[PDB]
RNA sequence: AGGGUGAAAAGAACCCCCAUCGGGGAGUGAAAUAGAACAUGAAACCGUAAGCUCUCAAGCAGUGGGAGGGGGACCAGACC
RNA sequence: GGCCAGUGAGACGAUGGGGGAUAAGCUUCAUCGUCGAGAGGGAAACAGCCCGGAUCACCAGCUAAGGCCCCUAAAUGACC
RNA sequence: CGGUAGGGGAGCGUUCCGUGUUAGGGAGAAACGCGUGCGUGAGCCGCGUUGGACGAAGCGGAAGCGAGAAUGUCGGCUUG
RNA sequence: UCGGAGAGAGGCUCGGUGAAAUAGACAUGUCUGUGAAGAUGCGGACUACCUGCACCUGGACAGAAAGACCCUAUGAAGCU
């Protein structure tokens, strides 16, 4: 009987339909539906956002060009928007952030001696692994790494920021392959870059 | 004079039902079930001193980033220096939570502080 | 390790092994369907056919390795009087390893051997 | 002692759906407050309140049951289109409320322990609190700031 | 009680353990009387034999006592429980003794007839609700 | 060598956060003007 | 050699689970042998 | 070291499984979930069923906030 | 004064010294601060360092020590 | 109105006794389990398709009177 | 040196029977730092899907067993 799981499942759908009701948008939105005003006290309480609040769906996606740009300020002003921090519906401990694309790399500029002496060093679990790793031989040989771990330690590492570490989408060449949300240019804050 | 009694069983009965979902022992096994009753109240006193200070910090931080969205350099301090001097007393970061809920009223809010 | 080496050893020593082949192919010519285990089984299965083929070309030096191998004396005589009228023309393949139910205590896997 | 049977009274379903879909589904209104909005500061904290709502509250100094109430201490001031921004208190304005019966809260265990230095205190506090009914917002039609 | 459904059968404290008992009455849960008839013919376990003897005191309890067939007949819920644990001091080197114990099952068997009425249609009647006590007596998904 | 490693409470009195500003100790909370009292927190109306 | 400490409810139920399901595995091979011993041409079980 | 089925053994006639032990009907009893391991039966311990949930996760296992979901509901905003 | 206890192993930090090697989180003294018997905040964590003295509640505000790129609250603030 | 060693004041609970052959109780006492209740808390009160005969409160008294520790101890049952 | 092969009894798997020392609960990583001065439990970083089986024993200051060595007791005892 395949209709039992069916239609049984179309009834419970119903019901969710008749039953539940959807989670409106914060866009031209005033106070409340008078629905709303019957049903909880969500105004002296904390606003905490429902699932529909967060859906990856409808996130925001940001493309920088990294050429000429100095390595730890945008990585901070990427943090601050992969949090979510630039957002009135901030709660750390949902994933309100944005999704964001770095092209370009493989040109990211730094201030004095860091090509040189600036050493992105690894290590396994045994003794005599520990990899002797400079600025210039990622640049050389895996640039996407820089950004990526420069990123990394701006984000709470925990089971959160390692979700939305997933949001970081960094690309060596001049072109990303993206065209999900047509992505706009990311705003800058930061007058010394 | 034998004096057997069922009083230890009440006492350590009612601290067995506060004792709910511990994950294991902490939820079956009396001689810890006694120190999660106490760890659970010391809990409960640091997270509420601590959910005062942590809701404090929530909306701080919550209408830092409605005020930043203007984009020009308007930051959370300049907020409150032209929100004591236009003598506006107390609002008590509850336009943290009208600035989500009303966000049309809190560009009144700001575009009457910039006036 | 084990590459190649295709004895097959059982549970018991060397001479133990060699005394459990012997008695078990001779009563297994005794009656002629019996119940082993299955390593023992095939360890009655190459002697065995040793010893159909060995009486095959019933010569005297043939019969008295045969009695040599075997226990009882009156039947590797009832043996060469009944494998060339019986086992002619079959040219290999003298039994059959029939399985069975496991054995109550062991969970032993058990068969059951053939004249076929 | 069997299977019970088949019941054979010839039943007839009625498949006119002009009763079952009349009867599952509900139809609720809710009630139309009005287009107002404000932020009161009780006691030293500050309610968003709308016309109709079980506040809670503070006072048990002094306050009889079903009492009405004006709570003028008001700033921000909200209607549908405009609101009016309260240096410090929009004036002339009136939260009519009625103050209901008082009530005790839940408890809240305070038990202090330090360590093996062997002090322990279970205290408990029922804080007096009173719930507040919310009647009507009015007197608030001066210096209007819309945008 | 499921209104005259299930036949609920006990066993002694036998003598075996209740763990080896416990996998071999965890494989036949679910299963019809067929496929357990079949299966504890031929499982290598000691402790299927009391099992396939409860089962077949079960279901001729089943055939007797009540009058079902032994082919619509599932295994409902069989479970099996802790006995007596005798105690035996044995001794062991070093002048030390150590309790052995003689573990013994609790073994209690449920059956299940198929005893339906199989309606033709799902559609609810919100109607005489002393006919929907009788009309309904094992069903899913109860709402209100 | 002879020469002491700072130890705890030592350690304290050495690498605690001190403010060796002397603009930043003359710092004070900022003084707005006094407002009016405000009103009453609520009134009787019968 | 000797145990430090004891395991839980939890490791333990996942070990004799462990067990006991290694019971499961051993079975649909003799309902297979079971399923084979019945009406039809198989050279075995005399 | 090991006490207490009932008020009265009224201690289970007879049928089935079956070598017993035991179990299910039936019968006695107010009670058979009072069945001879027999009176109330708690915790540790072992289980089975139902609701939610865990397989990129670092944690004296809590607590504050609470996404999502489930249950009855009547002060339907509440409770678990 | 009456009745009636504990305590009499202290620890570090500043100053004044002796023993040492002006070595020790060393040892012994004299005045003081903390811990002991003190929670909270700053000190990454961390008894004795700074602020500070916890009756309790609030999903209140202003501050001391200390901070205002991100992790983590507040200035990628201004001018030398 | 922080608090260790410690000192003082005020209370809850337990079993028995006076009132007491108390009120109440096979129309369900004690027990055991339960709470959207009340207390500063020890605890009280209320509800139980479990159980089956005792026993409150108030005003008082007396203790083999209150458990998480003693490589305690006696039974039961785990881990490996 | 410089090990190598082979035969048994174990070890590994299956079926039966079935312990023990130990054990606060364990959701039981590495480095580095801090801390009663040798941390899975505190801090920062890195690394790790869950869970078995077979071996090895570096750690859990692993198990034993109120340190035989050292000192204290206005202890005990033998001997001179």
């Amino acid at each position: 009987s395949t209709k039992c799981t069916e239609e049984w499942r179309q009834l419970k759908e119903a019901v969710k339909k008749e039953f539940a009701i959807p989670h409106v948008p914060l866009d031209q939105r005033w106070m409340f539906t008078l629905e709303e005003a019957t049903g909880p006290d969500i105004w002296n309480t904390t606003w905490y956002p429902k699932s529909a609040d967060h859906v990856p769906t409808d996130k925001k996606w940001y493309v920088v060009d990294a050429t000429d740009l100095i390595l730890g300020r945008m990585a901070s002003t990427i943090a601050i928007h992969i949090r979510g921090k630039n957002l009135a519906s901030y709660t750390p401990s949902v994933d309100m952030g944005a999704f964001v694309i770095v092209v370009n790399a493989d040109k990211v500029a730094v201030s004095g001696k860091k090509r040189t002496q600036k050493l992105y060093r690894r290590h396994s679990g045994r003794p005599g692994g520990l990899k002797e790793e400079t600025f210039d031989q990622l640049q050389k040989r895996i640039p996407e790494r820089i950004i990526e771990h420069a990123v990394r330690g701006m984000l709470p590492k925990g089971r959160l920021g390692r979700y939305l570490f997933n949001h970081l989408k960094v690309y060596k060449g001049a072109e990303h392959p993206h065209q999900a949300q047509q992505p706009i240019d990311l705003p800058l804050r930061d007058k010394r870059i | 004079r034998v004096k057997r009694g069922y009083i230890a069983r009440r006492r350590r009965k009612k601290i067995r039902f506060f004792a709910s979902s511990f994950r294991g022992a902490h939820s079956r096994l009396t001689r810890t079930i006694a120190q999660q009753k106490i760890r659970a109240l010391v809990s409960a006193h640091r997270d509420r001193d601590r959910q005062k200070r942590d809701f404090r910090r929530l909306w701080i931080t919550r209408i830092n980033a409605a005020i930043r969205e203007r984009g020009v350099y308007y930051n959370y301090s300049k907020f409150i220096h032209d929100l004591y001097k236009r003598q506006l007393l107390l609002n008590r970061k509850i336009l943290a939570q009208i600035a989500i809920l009303n966000p049309n009223c809190i560009y009144m809010i700001y575009n009457e502080i910039i006036k | 390790m084990k590459h190649g080496r295709k004895i097959h050893r059982l549970s018991r020593p060397a001479d133990q092994r060699r005394a459990l082949l012997r008695g078990l192919t001779t009563q297994l010519l005794k009656h002629g369907r019996i119940k082993t285990t299955r390593a023992k089984a095939s360890a009655m299965r190459k002697y065995v056919d040793k010893m159909i083929t060995l009486a095959k070309e019933g010569s005297l030096h043939k019969r008295r390795q045969a009695l040599g191998f075997i226990y009882e004396k009156q039947i590797v005589h009832a043996l060469f009087a009944e494998v060339p009228e019986r086992y002619g023309d079959r040219n290999g393949g003298y039994t059959r390893i029939i399985r069975t139910l496991p054995r109550r205590g062991d969970n032993a896997p058990m068969a059951y051997i053939e004249l076929v | 002692v069997l299977p019970d049977d088949f019941q054979a009274p010839e039943p007839g379903t009625p498949e006119y759906n002009d009763i079952i879909n009349q009867f599952l589904p509900k139809k609720g209104p809710p009630p139309p407050r009005e287009e107002i909005f404000a932020v009161v500061v009780i006691g030293s904290r500050q309610y968003i309140v709308i016309p109709g709502r079980w506040i809670y509250t503070q006072r048990l100094k002094g306050a009889t049951v079903n009492d009405k109430i004006v709570l003028n201490k008001v700033l921000l001031v909200g209607t549908k289109a405009s609101t009016y921004i309260g240096t410090p208190i929009v004036t002339n304005a009136a939260v009519h409320a009625v103050v209901e019966e008082q009530l005790l809260d839940d408890k809240v265990i305070v038990f202090k322990y330090k360590k093996k230095k062997n002090y322990r205190r279970n205290i408990g506090h029922r804080q007096p609190i009173t719930r507040i009914k919310i009647t009507g917002i009015t007197g608030y039609e001066d210096y209007p700031a819309s945008t | 009680p499921g209104k005259c459904d299930e036949i609920t059968t006990r066993g002694y404290s036998i003598s075996m353990s209740v763990d080896k008992a416990r996998r071999v009455i965890d494989q036949i849960r679910g299963r019809s009387y067929a496929e357990t008839l079949m299966i504890l013919e031929l499982m290598p376990y000691r402790a299927c034999y009391p099992i396939f003897k409860l089962i077949y005191s079960a279901a001729a309890n089943a055939s007797h006592n009540k009058q079902f067939n032994k082919a619509n007949l599932i295994i409902s819920k069989a479970e099996v429980n802790k006995g007596i644990t005798l105690k035996k001091v044995k001794p062991r080197a070093r002048g030390r003794s150590y309790m052995i114990k003689r573990p013994t099952c609790h073994i209690t068997i449920v059956l299940r007839d198929i005893t339906h009425f199989d309606s033709y249609d799902k559609f609810l009647e919100s109607l005489t609700p002393k006919k929907l006590i009788a009309l309904l007596g094992l069903m899913s998904t109860g709402r209100r | 060598s002879s020469r002491p490693q700072k130890k705890g409470t030592a350690h304290h009195m050495k690498t605690r956060p001190k403010k060796t500003a002397r603009w930043d100790i003359k710092r004070g909370p900022a003084v707005y003007p006094p407002l009016p009292p405000l009103p009453a927190e609520w009134t009787i109306v019968s | 050699a000797v145990p430090k400490k004891r395991t839980s409810i939890y490791k333990k139920r996942i070990r004799k689970n462990i067990w006991k399901k290694k019971g499961y595995w051993a079975a649909l091979k003799a309902f297979s042998l079971a399923k084979s011993l019945s009406t039809g041409n198989s050279k075995s079980f005399f």
